[PDB]
């Protein structure tokens, strides 16, 4: 019966959660910001 | 066939009720945070 049509969906479901997962982590700004072309940053060095 | 299925909807169904008693702890957490008092940290009550 329906056992593995059940297995699917819930693969399904991990798949769509790691994508949210992902997106809630990472997709926390509603634009993208650049960093200035100096790095005049009072000696504080972020080229790393 | 049919205790297989139930057992594999009871485990199903504990495992949405983690999902749900992790969603009610943070929404307790949210309660007590930011309705019974002010929160300070930042976007746990919404962004600004
Ligand atoms: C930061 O360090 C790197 C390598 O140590 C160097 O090339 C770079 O010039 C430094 N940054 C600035 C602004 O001098």
């Amino acid at each position: 019966g329906s056992f593995c049509t059940q297995l699917n969906r819930a693969l399904t479901g991990i798949a769509v959660e790691q994508d949210k997962n992902t997106q809630e982590v990472f997709a926390q700004v509603k634009q993208i910001y650049k960093t200035p072309p100096i790095k005049d940053f009072g000696g504080f060095n972020f080229s790393q | 066939g049919r205790l297989q299925s139930l057992q594999t909807y009871v485990t199903q169904q504990l495992i949405r009720a983690a999902e749900i008693r992790a969603s009610a702890n943070l929404a307790a957490t949210k309660m007590s945070e930011c309705v019974l008092g002010q929160s300070k940290r930042v976007d746990f009550c919404g962004k600004g």
